[PDB]
């Protein structure tokens, strides 16, 4: 015993204090990334194999540097050894020790690995991913350790939840370096397994809180200079916390050190395509896919998403500036103008318009019509605003006075309501009363509106997953047809509804349909399929009953829009709203014994049948960028025919230049759109419903691959987890077959019934029992790490 | 315990060259991995230097793809015929994990020095 | 009789509006303040203490002749 | 039309960000201000600083629009003041 814990200290001359009873091991409860031939996932088990020894400090003070010892066999103490003394001299590597003692009467290996801490990386993504507002523990153990917070501060009253404790982002954030340290120690790594000739698969269960790399149990290696490092499950399952804990923020100041101050960038520097390599080269270095700065060059979608993601990472290093419309001086009849001719998107990089002209001659009526609806002449003539009642980037104002809006009490029935308590109503002690009534607001209303597009924050979604979710979420759309449709073949329900800020000052979208031929309307849509037009949706207070004093608005989109989008979308959505039968129900009335036909679809076979449901925190003004592309790259999809490649990404450019960041202006100035949706396009609720299935899908997958995997019964079940490890975290390209399986086993166990962002499932109990299936857990973690929004019970 | 490749991957021979139809009849040994939607291969061995070219017909027959391949990588082997010095070839647009699975058949299943 | 109560309310803020009585930013958001909480409560008590409130801010102006209009 | 072609001639090709067209270019400012402590921090005194330039105070309205003098706006005599405060500033030279 005495001579254990001496041989362990060795010649390091510690304080070891012997935190385990005798030479026994310590079982510990920890999370890892299994993928064994039997059983794959990212799931916490209980380690054995182990014995563990506290440091101590002068002061007789314990400091979290622990030397972990291994017990095994003899044949993986040599094969450790003989690597080992191969890349000893890398610093990302922890110092090992190869000892051999006497325990008991027989003489074992043991494998003394030294100052490592208490928790991996590995526990800090299974407890950011995997969250539980009463199963905290690790998550608060290591967000004290490292003086990021204090314990006091876990007594506050929803600490944990972003939307009412705006302070929780900054806690977070002051475990950031960390990470970025981390990524930058174990670049060295891989380049020096790659210099030595090493061959394996690094997962983020064998590195430390500081960075250093521990376990070489599963290695091979071949010839030195040629080391192929698979950084695949790791990069993947670490993507959400670099943009959870902001991890980059250090590359904002200069020298890329947080004491220093930040980057003086040129204000006219609008190409950050050098910057964007640089840091994908310093962090990202031995990441497989080939990455593409300026989303143009994708070769489909899939490349699309893969390359947005990067660009949503590296967008908080620039300044904020230099995103947006990108202006030009052209001629005409020789009057100099400022009109729009490119972009820059966070998520898309640079587009530059393809039909520019030049020194030109006359503006026809469509030519008019574009060059009246851009926000960039009317910016460029405004005047600069600053406003400090609100955190989000600020353009300009067009008048010289800020207006301020209202709301109207609503008027009282009284001959009804006479009649009502004459017949025995609204008296005390009754179940019915009055719960809904006519709010009023004072001058301050769509301003104090805007701030919840405050609630928005830069995500990074963890990008093979999503791929996959999107593979799988395409064929709930399978049964549905779409396409382009000529100007003859729109159908517009009213023509007497407002069109926008450069327009309603003049006339209703009836004069615009019918003041410009089909022909003028066919141009628009086809110069809107090699340019990008960016709009100004105006802001609107609603005028409505309610139960909540919520001064709830509605967005007027401009109708350069309107057209572009429905010549577009009124094909592909038409079938959708005449399908019965279908997981959307949009467009289905409830009438002549809808209502129960709907609920009978639901009942479809479930064995062990629950009902469950769920609203979402803020739907409209948190659901992140990466999901609203997702959806419109969804709907897209069904024009493989009608159109190319680069008509597809212009299509998707349009779309996302004046709904997802264009300049609302409210109150008569122009403000920028962090990001959410916009209700008042064509497509907000079925871009809802795409989402509302993406996130029961993505928790369905979340919450199978974090079952154990070995306490499960049914060996079809067992198999289905392994492929779907195997497809996820090891397929390059989609598999028609496994999605077609695993589309085939949800819509047998769980069935879904989705209408805009509203949700009905009906599913298996023994499944979700055993962990087969989703269930309100899993599906709050997926929102807590996928929306920066906690749902509470009261809304599921 | 994230093991690197269960189950090992074999090999069948076929044809690779220097440039447009230099393809001989067959000089490569082939590390091809069989998915049921069509026979793809992985890796090329041989004792070739430069061999930047490869061939295979497709199923039908009527049709013949031609593969493209990496900077030779040199190893050297110990048979009965003693040391072999070798030149394996990856196609451009490997993954990382096909390289780790292919490397690790050989070396695994290959004596190497 | 709470119901009475928000009724009352309700009508008391329309009068107070047509009015005009939101050309004063600050009176008008008073106002606005005291009408949603009386809506939002739940006990009798506490509505009345409000409704007399904001109908003082009625009482305060000359723009409506109550003589007049208090003829039973 | 003078100060823009001063700073689209600096471009590489032409293209500058639209945002700072105004943030350069705008011969006028207006701040509002929710209450009297955050005007202290930006807008104190007859002339501040913002965006690289200097400006100089000539106006301010209240959400009544109508006329309030730079003494009226103290501490104490802030709570009879109506407080989204508009101040309209000209950029000096
Ligand atoms: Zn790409
Ligand atoms: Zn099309």
């Amino acid at each position: 015993a005495q001579s254990f814990l001496n041989r362990v200290c060795g010649v390091s001359a510690a304080r070891l204090t012997p935190c385990g009873t005798g030479t026994s091991t310590d079982v510990v409860y920890r999370a890892f990334d299994i993928y064994n031939d039997k059983v794959a996932g990212f799931a916490k088990f209980l380690k054995t194999n182990c014995c563990r020894f506290q440091e101590k400090d002068e002061d007789d003070n314990l400091i979290d540097s622990y030397f972990v010892v291994k017990r095994h066999t003899f044949s993986n103490y040599q094969h450790e050894e003989t690597i080992y003394n191969l890349l000893k001299d890398c610093p990302a590597v922890a110092k090992h020790d190869f000892f051999k003692f006497r325990i008991d009467g027989d003489m074992v290996p043991h494998i003394s690995r030294q100052r490592l801490t208490k928790y991996t990386m590995a526990d800090l993504v299974y407890a950011l991913r995997h969250f539980d507002e009463g199963n905290c523990d690790t998550l608060k153990e290591i967000l004290v350790t490292y003086n990021c917070c204090d314990d006091d501060y876990f007594n506050k009253k929803d600490w944990y939840d972003f939307v009412e404790n705006p302070d929780i982002l900054r806690v977070y954030a002051n475990l950031g370096e960390r990470v970025r340290q981390a990524l930058l120690k174990t670049v060295q790594f891989c380049d020096a397994m790659r210099n030595a000739g090493i061959v394996g698969v690094l997962t983020l269960d064998n590195q430390d809180l500081n960075g250093n790399w521990y376990d070489f149990g599963d290695f091979i290696q071949t010839t030195p200079g040629s080391g192929v490092p698979v950084v695949d499950s790791y990069y993947s399952l670490l993507m959400p916390i670099l943009t959870l804990t902001r991890a980059l923020t250090a590359e904002s100041h200069v020298d890329t050190d947080l004491t220093k101050p930040y980057i003086k960038w040129d204000l006219l520097k609008y190409d950050f395509t050098e910057e964007r390599l640089k840091l994908f080269d310093r962090y990202f270095k031995y990441w497989d896919q080939t990455y593409h700065p300026n989303c143009v060059n994708c070769l489909d979608d899939r490349c699309i998403l893969h390359c947005a993601n990067f660009n949503v990472l590296f967008s908080t290093v620039f300044p904020p500036t230099s995103f947006g419309p990108l202006v030009r001086k052209i001629f005409v009849d020789g009057v100099p103008f400022v009109v729009s001719t490119g972009y820059h998107f966070r998520e898309l990089g640079v587009v530059h318009n393809q039909d520019v002209n030049l020194h030109s001659s006359r503006l026809s009526f469509k030519e008019l019509l574009v060059y009246a609806a851009d926000p960039a002449m009317h910016a460029a003539s405004g005047n600069l605003l600053l406003d400090k009642r609100t955190t989000c980037f600020s353009v300009a104002a067009l008048t010289n006075n800020v207006a301020f809006q209202t709301v109207k009490p609503g008027n009282f029935n009284k001959d009804f309501y006479d009649f009502a308590v004459s017949k025995g109503f609204f008296k005390e002690g009754s179940s019915v009363e009055l719960k809904h009534f006519f709010f009023a607001q004072d001058g301050n209303a769509a301003i104090s509106d805007y701030d919840y597009y405050r609630y928005n924050l830069p995500t990074m979604c963890d990008i093979r997953q999503l791929l996959f979710v999107v593979e799988v979420v395409d064929k709930y759309f399978d049964c549905y047809d779409g396409g382009c449709i000529n100007a003859n073949q729109v159908i517009v329900n009213n023509l007497d509804k407002s069109a926008g800020f450069p327009f309603n000052k003049w006339g209703k979208a009836r004069l615009y349909y019918d003041s410009m031929s089909y022909e003028d309307q066919d141009a628009l849509f086809a110069y809107t399929k090699r340019n990008v037009i960016p709009t100004i949706t105006q802001m609107n207070l609603k005028y409505a009953i309610s139960a909540k004093n919520r001064a709830r608005t509605v967005a007027g989109v401009s109708i350069c829009s309107t057209m572009t989008n429905r010549q577009f979308h009124q094909k592909l959505l038409k079938s959708i709203a005449a399908t019965r039968g279908a997981t959307v129900v949009i467009g289905t009335s409830k009438f002549y014994g809808g209502w129960h036909n709907m609920l009978k679809t639901v009942y479809s076979d479930v064995e062990n049948p629950h009902l469950m449901g769920w609203d979402y925190p803020k739907c409209d003004r948190a659901m992140p960028n990466m999901l609203r592309i997702m959806a419109s790259l969804v709907l897209a999809r069904k024009h493989t025919t009608c159109c190319s490649l680069s008509h597809r990404f212009y299509r998707l450019a349009n779309e996302c230049a004046q709904v997802l960041s264009e300049m609302v202006m409210c109150g008569g100035s122009l403000y920028v759109k962090p990001g959410g949706t916009s209700s008042g396009d064509a497509t907000t609720a079925y871009a809802n419903s795409v989402f509302n299935i993406c996130q029961a899908v993505t928790a369905n997958v979340n919450a199978l691959l974090s079952t154990d995997g070995n306490k499960i019964a049914d060996k079809y079940v067992r198999n289905l987890q392994h492929r779907l490890y195997e497809c996820l975290y090891r397929n390059r390209d989609v598999d028609t077959d496994f999605v077609n399986e695993f589309y085939a086993y949800l819509r047998k166990h769980f069935s879904m019934m989705i209408l805009s962002d509203d949700a009905v499932v009906c599913f298996n109990s023994t499944y979700a029992s055993q962990g087969l299936v989703a269930s309100i857990k899993n599906f709050k973690s997926v929102l807590y790490y996928q929306n920066n929004v906690f749902m509470s019970e009261a809304k599921c | 315990n994230n093991e690197l490749s269960p189950v090992a991957l074999r090999q069948m021979s076929c044809a690779a060259g220097t440039t447009q139809t230099a393809c001989t009849d067959d000089n490569a040994l082939a590390y091809y991995n069989t998915t049921k939607g069509g026979r793809f291969v992985l890796a090329l061995l041989s004792d070739l230097q430069d061999l930047k070219w490869a061939r295979f017909p497709k199923s039908d027959g009527t049709g013949t793809i031609y593969t493209e391949l990496e900077p030779p990588c040199r190893f050297v082997t110990d048979t009965p015929k003693g040391p072999k010095v070798k030149y394996l070839y990856f196609i451009k647009g490997l993954n990382n994990l096909n390289r780790g699975m292919v490397l690790g058949s050989l070396a695994a299943t290959v004596r190497l020095q | 009789k709470m119901s009475d109560v928000k009724c009352t309310s309700v009508v008391l803020l329309s009068v107070l509006q047509q009015l005009r009585v939101e050309s004063s930013s600050k009176l008008w958001a008073q106002c606005v303040q005291l009408h949603n909480d009386i809506l939002l409560a739940k006990d009798t008590t506490e509505a009345f203490e409000k409704m007399v409130s904001l109908l003082s801010v009625l009482l305060s102006m000359q723009g409506a002749v109550d003589i007049n209009k208090l003829c039973e | 039309n003078d100060a823009l072609n001063n700073i689209i001639n600096n471009a590489r090709d032409g293209c500058v960000p639209l945002n700072i067209i105004p943030l350069t270019t705008a011969a006028k400012l207006m701040v509002v201000i929710p209450d009297y402590n955050t005007y202290k921090n930006t807008c104190d005194g007859t002339t501040f600083t913002y965006a690289s330039a200097l400006w100089e105070i000539q106006q301010v309205v209240d959400a009544d629009s109508k006329i309030v003098q730079l003494s009226e706006i103290s501490m104490d005599n802030s709570p009879n003041l109506a407080w989204p405060l508009i101040v309209t500033a000209l950029r000096a030279n």
